[PDB]
């Protein structure tokens, strides 16, 4: 999630999942791509 | 230049910093210093961030 002041990440390994990191990196972030 | 020990109070080397402030639109991270001691069990005013 990125909402206009952060990136937040949310994580759960085994429910609900909690916050992880709240980076104040600032971008502007369109596309998503992973590598394997 | 070519400073020497035994030159005057204007001919020495002198070592200048400057330091610049940037405010853009980007979240704060570098702030300023002021706690005090807890107190229980009183009617007082709190401040917890």
């Amino acid at each position: 999630k990125n909402i206009d002041g952060y990136f937040k990440i949310y994580s759960k390994h085994t429910s609900a999942l909690e916050p992880l990191v709240d980076l104040p990196i600032g971008i502007n972030i369109t596309r998503f791509q992973t590598l394997l | 230049y070519g400073f020497r020990p035994t030159y005057g109070v204007g001919h020495q080397p002198y070592r200048v910093v400057v330091l610049s402030f940037e405010l853009l639109h980007a979240p704060a991270t570098v702030c300023g210093p002021k706690s005090t001691n807890l107190v229980k069990n009183k009617c007082v005013n709190f401040n917890f961030n």
